[PDB]
């Protein structure tokens, strides 16, 4: 009964039918060139296993921290448990013995240290990396000390742009599974390297070297699908009969009209600009989600549309003349003796908006819990809403703009130098109409089939032409060959993945805008301090369970478990500190020093943010001067809290499915071995089922009861075979579980 | 390079300290009762988090200024070896700071009993080595060599002898300690003279001026009491070698010993005792005597003691307000507050070496390719520079600086055009990725640039002759992807007419 | 009976981790290794007659509720004194351990008790002895 009609797979490439990837400039058509990545990676490891090799026949091993030796060890064993060659394994292992010597005997504590990661683990360089030891570059720095033969321009670029943490060079599995296990209870890391003069951010990095490394994506939506199955025209078999003596407002271009069974009649008259197919599509998505409500389970109230046919202006405009708003109204509406109108029955809460201040705190969680709900349960679906408000960046070019002035939420993503969330153009007013009700969603018409992301459509052509284009600046050009070659260009083979997470990012930026409206507009109400902060901490537990909601939704991981994994990444009380100050206007009336001094608490342990525009007061920062920015004139956006969030949310995301798959990539060649299909040592075998134990997600439990199993099933294959290496950590998976299956037996009663 | 503002190493160790030392009232009955200011309570407020942390900023700021002493060719101490502080390394200095986190994190009062002396200072050493057992993992591989390193650091910590001046380590983690407390001593005259002379005789006269300097900014920064200096006080001066007294003989002249080859020599101290004539000598008299005024420039030298500005009115609710209690509870906040005092006294004697004084942008970088051989020539001009502008505290230096500024001609590569800069350091670095990195700062807006529409964040800037680039510091930072040192220079914009 | 919450979202988190296109149905051909990740690990029979008899319109797939239910009906007489004996031989070995070891080890391992829950359940305690006492 329950199910979705998209279901996704892998494609060759999403490079098909696109704009064609060359530069117009001066009149030169200078071409684009893909950097390939998994290619340079490799050559980048190959180049580092000569640096070891040198390293090593060098004699200056003393020269190294020892910390730095470790990392160097533990990162050759690590990569010699993912070759599945011999020879290469073997070489790979012969570099990390003269290591392993050298720090037995200098350095023994580091030894013993070492050596328990090693029987914990097949890669045990992630677990000796989930701390601020993943800012170190220790494989490039080795690179740059020993291989002094020039690299060249592609691996000068991949050094570039991943210059930050030596991880980035892992192969596929390890690097998965280390950012993956860099969300767990135990880890302390952030991808935030304060150095004594930037204080680099790379939160951002970590997705883009994930995303690199997948595969493109394609999604196939089924036969009865709403946007392949079509279904018959819309015959005015009903007519609503107007009458001012029941009309109750005017919202927008929608008239509401009361009920005797206490709903609310809207009729939905045609805009100015906007053909009948634009209400007919509307109607038919009502409908569809009317059918299909229950399947999908849906939480929102939906609009049950009644007709949509065509009405004398006269009538619309003698029964909208006793009304407040009338000439307002008036304007919105198109320029005909004849308008079409759609007519529907919904709730009166269907017109209340989701920052309506005339709702308790209680009533504002269940409905933000039902939007995001339902949110991500159409995109599971295939049907995106790009149009759930009009976020904006930068109005000022907004025409001649590559992103036509539309807000990327994951804007140094899809973008070649771009490093910041950018400001967003008077955020209160973008939410002032968003399509967030307090039953749930609304305006379904302006919706979108999932594989307009994944396509060269007119909304992938419209906003995002610099991924779909390939990417350009003086510096790429390879004077010699006349191109100029970028990793950018790349992006071009999977530009429906960045779309992808960048539309479950824009899904959360406008349910934290509409957050932020809502305390804005229920805290001018009070002095009470303690009561604004106890609001604005509320609503920072909104933001971080609906962002664990959509993890559960689109990967499966538990909302509690998700939420936790969140809570290791972003702070919590950063983020309530940072949305109560800037999403107020409490800030302009303070001075300088003030300013400064409050910065200083807000931020807590990370650089302050600088501008220096000048506060119009009861404002706070605006272009315009009556509508309030968050951030300054061509600056970034000063919720920090924010952007990592929702980098941590969409790396989340993209990295447990690439997990799953590298999970199932490995359980397959596992399996293919206990049934003779490949017939190889017992040491090969429990290899395996080891690799296969390091790639399950982070405290998931019958994952590892799975890959427990399949051990116990490779001993009853190779019986007398030596399990002195692996009877560890799967002796601890046993204990676990018999722990589980304790707690749950006593839990019960 | 290291500092102990970014570290998080430091930091860490400061938040343990304080979270189990230094954050927990305390049990002595002896000026054991919390301060409540604000409405925050202050258990430990003489010797709490707020004052080991001056203590590591101490350590750091006399480490520089060693540094900068020996560029401009001074003649420093020796440590029974040929060395001084000038020669302390980041890691070394990173192994002083974690040391002091814990120094007086075993106290119970401000008892002054040796007995209890011994006692807080064995049970600070107990501290630093159960913190150093228990974080074992990222210490020893990295920051201490060996454990007998970790067991000569709990030595200096638990200072059985007097040793101070043995060992650079010794010098640092005792004057970081001593030097502060000269902010509740009553008479300044005598407890500043002598940390001064001290002081001196390991870095230089230039050099603890500027430590002074930078103290009194410090105290400033963290909402502390800043004694005034007065070379004309009536009060009689204490010795603070010991604690006695200076009696004139019978005259106006002080009893001093008869030693060989000199009847003029070491003043004889005397404790407190009867006088009658017998009468002591106070702070006035005894700054102005031939053996201390040429070596002391505070004789005949005064300060305001207290904020220039605010008066006593709001300078008492502003030391008693509630921000005091946040600098004193929390690592963050107080670590925040003395780097930006570090930073301001690291551009400020500059602009005080000069004469008086869309949006521009603050802060703009510009990268360049030059050579190695060039780029020495450079960093070596660039560090002579800054080794010439120390924070003066009593003399206002020269117009020796201007000079000095106007002769050096580093300057014209950093304009004489109109140079195409940003306001992003990655950007400099992901596109260029240059091994010479000129970050210009533009604090009152004196550099005339305009955008010039990632080549939005960009900028054209030009330098009108009238205004001037100073170096602030040179740094440090990595490696390019050609794989070769990248230094980031860093200017600052002053008005400067008289460089027509 | 009926089964708990913290088992419903294993089931899910399964169920979801063995679709491997996310349409909310999973086949045949990896029920089997669902059910064995669940430690139900069944003969080809057994898991023959579930093959017929859920499917019995030849549709291949399972739906997460029609999962629920054939997982809820396969745990009615599945766990047993065998079960819970296993449980406590793994950790012992003549019947009786330790309580400090158990006390420490039903806080760190899988879904972590806390103080109250543990020193209730240890009061309420010799491991078969408390096995069978309950
Ligand atoms: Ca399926
Ligand atoms: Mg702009």
């Amino acid at each position: 009964k329950q199910y979705y009609f998209a279901r996704r797979g892998e494609t060759s490439t999403h490079d098909t039918s696109l704009p064609p990837p060359v530069k117009v400039l001066s009149g030169r058509s200078i071409p684009l060139k893909e950097i390939p990545f998994e290619t340079t990676r490799n050559e980048l490891v190959q180049i580092y296993l000569t640096s070891v090799d040198q390293l090593i026949k060098s004699n200056k091993l003393n020269s190294i921290p020892s910390q730095q030796i470790a990392s160097h060890y533990l990162f050759l064993r690590s990569l010699a448990n993912s070759e599945t060659d011999g020879i290469k394994k073997n070489q790979i292992l012969s570099l990390a013995k003269p290591l392993g010597i050298y720090l037995a005997s200098k350095e023994p504590h580091v030894w013993k240290t070492i050596n328990e990661l090693i029987e914990k683990s097949e890669y045990p360089i992630i677990h000796y990396l989930k701390n601020n030891r993943a800012h170190s570059n220790f494989m490039l720095a080795l690179i740059h000390e020993y291989h002094k033969e020039p690299l060249t321009k592609n691996q000068s670029a991949f050094v570039q742009k991943f210059r930050d943490s030596s991880v980035f060079l892992f192969p596929n599995p390890i690097y998965t599974a280390w950012l993956a296990h860099s969300y767990d209870e135990d880890s302390s890391f952030n991808p935030m390297f304060r150095e004594r003069l930037s204080t680099n951010f790379y939160h951002s990095t970590l997705t883009d070297n994930l995303l690199l490394r997948t595969e493109p994506k394609e999604v196939t939506l089924s036969s009865e699908h709403h946007y392949k199955k079509e279904k018959g025209p819309i015959d005015s078999s009903f007519r609503y009969q107007m009458s001012s003596d029941r009309l109750l407002r005017i919202q927008g271009r929608t008239l509401l009209f009361s009920t005797p069974q206490n709903d609310v009649v809207a009729v939905k008259v045609q805009k100015r600009g906007e053909p009948k197919s634009t209400l007919e599509e509307e109607f038919q998505m009502a409908d569809y989600l009317l059918k299909h409500q229950s399947r999908l389970d849906v939480y929102s109230k939906l609009p049950q549309p009644l007709g949509q046919y065509s009405v004398k202006k006269s009538e619309i405009l003698e029964i909208s003349r006793g009304s407040l708003d009338f000439e307002r109204f008036k304007t919105l509406i198109g320029d005909s003796k004849d308008l079409e109108v759609y007519v529907y029955k919904a709730p009166l809460t269907y017109f209340t908006y989701l920052h309506d201040k005339n709702q308790d705190l209680e009533d504002l969680t269940a409905s933000v819990k039902t939007n995001v709900h339902d949110l991500f349960v159409l995109l599971r679906e295939g049907i995106m809403f790009p149009q759930l408000a009009d976020i904006f960046h930068t109005h000022f070019g907004e025409d001649e703009r590559e992103d036509k002035g539309r807000y990327q939420a994951l804007v140094q993503l899809l973008n070649v130098l771009q490093f910041q969330l950018g400001r967003i153009d008077k955020w209160q007013k973008a939410v002032e109409y968003v399509n967030l009700r307090s039953s749930g969603l609304a305006d379904l018409g302006d919706s979108l089939p999932i594989t307009s992301l994944f396509t060269s459509s007119d909304f992938t052509k419209h906003y995002f032409s610099a991924l779909l284009t390939g990417g350009y600046h003086p510096t790429f050009f390879d004077k010699s060959s006349g191109t100029a070659n970028s990793l950018f260009t790349g992006k071009r083979r999977l530009f429906g993945n960045y779309l992808y997470l960048n539309t479950i990012a824009e899904y959360l930026l406008v349910i934290q805008l509409t957050l932020g409206s809502y305390g804005d507009k229920v805290t001018r109400d009070m002095m009470d301090k303690p009561k604004k902060e106890a609001v604005w901490r509320e609503l920072a537990n909104v933001m971080f369970t609906s962002c664990a909601e959509a993890i559960h939704i689109m990967t499966g991981i538990p909302q509690s478990r998700a939420l936790t994994l969140l809570k290791q990444r972003a702070n919590i009380e950063k983020h309530f500190r940072q949305t109560q100050f800037w999403m107020t206007p409490d800030y302009s009336k303070l001075d300088e020093d003030t300013l400064q001094m409050e910065q200083y608490s807000i931020y807590s342990g990370e650089p302050e943010y600088e501008f220096t525009d000048k506060l119009v007061s009861g404002v706070g920062l605006s272009v315009d001067g009556t509508h309030q920015d968050l951030g300054g004139y061509n600056r970034e956006s000063p919720l920090r809290e924010l952007e990592k969030l929702l980098y941590a949310t969409v790396t989340l995301i993209e990295g447990t499915m690439q997990l799953d798959k590298e999970f199932f990539k490995q359980l397959q060649q596992v399996e293919k071995i206990l049934s003779g299909e490949i017939k190889t040592d017992a040491n090969s075998c429990f290899e395996a089922v080891a690799q296969l134990l390091d790639l399950a997600r982070p405290r998931c439990h019958f994952q590892k009861r799975l890959v427990l199993s399949y051990y116990e099933e490779a001993k009853l294959k190779y019986p007398s075979a030596p399990t002195d290496a692996y009877d560890s950590r799967f002796q601890v998976v046993a204990k676990t579980n018999a722990a589980i299956t304790i707690q749950r037996f006593w839990r019960e009663t | 390079g290291f500092s102990l503002y970014t570290d998080d190493t430091v930091k860490a160790a400061a938040q343990y300290a304080y979270d189990n030392y230094l954050g927990k009232p305390y049990t002595g009955s002896v000026e054991s009762a919390p301060a409540n200011f604000g409405g925050r309570m202050v258990y430990r407020q003489h010797h709490g988090l707020s004052h080991t942390l001056r203590t590591m900023a101490y350590a750091e700021l006399i480490v520089e200024e060693a540094r900068k002493a020996k560029l401009r060719g001074e003649t420093l101490g020796k440590f029974k070896d040929g060395r001084t502080i000038a020669d302390v390394t980041p890691q070394e200095l990173k192994k002083i700071m974690i040391a002091q986190a814990f120094f007086v994190a075993g106290r119970d009062d401000e008892a002054s009993d040796a007995k209890n002396y011994q006692k807080y200072h064995e049970q600070s050493r107990d501290a630093f080595l159960k913190y150093v057992k228990d974080n074992e993992s990222t210490l020893i591989p990295d920051v201490f060599k060996d454990q007998e390193d970790v067991n000569f650091y709990a030595r200096v910590i638990e200072d059985k002898s007097h040793d101070w001046e043995s060992t650079p380590a010794h010098v640092l983690i005792n004057q970081g300690h001593m030097v502060d407390l000269v902010r509740v001593k009553q008479p300044p005259e005598s407890f500043l003279q002598r940390y001064f002379s001290s002081m001196q005789r390991w870095i230089g006269s230039q050099a603890t001026e500027a430590v002074f300097g930078i103290q009194r900014q410090f105290f400033h920064a963290t909402y502390e009491v800043v004694a005034g200096f007065d070379s004309d006080n009536k009060e009689p001066h204490l010795v603070v070698s010991g604690l006695g007294r200076y009696v004139i003989g019978e005259d106006g002249q002080p009893i001093r010993e008869a030693p060989k080859k000199g009847q003029k020599e070491g003043d004889l101290k005397v404790f407190p005792q009867t006088y009658k004539n017998e009468r002591l000598m106070r702070v006035d008299e005894f700054l102005k005597l031939p053996e201390i005024q040429n070596t002391f420039p505070g004789s005949g030298k005064h300060l305001q003691g207290g904020m220039p500005g605010m008066n006593e009115m709001d300078y008492w609710n502003r030391l008693n307000s509630l921000n005091r209690a946040r600098c004193e509870n929390d690592v963050d906040f107080c670590l925040k507050q003395l780097q930006t005092a570090h930073d301001k006294a690291k551009i400020e004697p500059i602009k005080q070496a000069f004469q008086s004084s869309a949006k521009p942008p603050t802060r703009l970088f510009r990268g360049l390719n030059l050579s190695e051989e060039f780029t020495k020539g450079l960093i070596d001009q660039a560090n002579a520079m800054i080794a010439n502008t120390t924070e003066r505290l009593f003399t206002d230096h020269s117009p020796e600086a201007f000079k000095q500024i106007k002769l050096n001609d580093l300057s014209k590569m950093s304009g004489r055009t109109n140079a195409s800069t940003t306001t992003e350091i990655k950007l400099v670095k992901e596109t260029w990725d240059s091994n010479v990195i000129f970050e210009m700062l533009d604090p009152d807006g004196l550099l005339h640039s305009k955008q010039v529409g990632g080549t939005e964040s960009e900028f054209s800037v030009y330098l009108p002759e009238d205004v001037a680039l100073v170096p602030v510091k040179v740094t440090l930072d990595g490696k390019t992807q050609k794989g070769e040192n990248r230094y980031v220079f860093t200017f600052v914009a002053v008005k400067s007419p008289d460089f027509t | 009976d009926q089964l708990t919450e913290e088992q419903i979202a294993e089931f899910k988190e399964a169920f979801s981790l063995f679709d491997k296109d996310g349409d909310g149905t999973i086949t045949t051909k990896e029920l089997g290794t669902v059910m064995r990740s669940l430690g139900q690990n069944p003969t080809e029979a057994e898991l023959q007659d579930m093959i017929n008899e859920v499917d019995a319109d030849g549709n291949g797939t399972i739906d997460f509720p029609e999962f629920l239910t054939m997982m809820a009906r396969k745990m009615k007489d599945t766990d047993s004194e065998e079960e819970i004996r296993e449980a406590f031989r793994v950790f012992d070995g003549n019947g009786y351990i330790s309580a400090a070891e158990l006390r420490h080890v039903m806080t760190n391992l899988g879904e972590k008790l806390t103080d109250e829950e543990v020193d209730e359940m240890i009061r309420e305690a010799n491991y078969e002895e408390f096995v069978q006492m309950m």
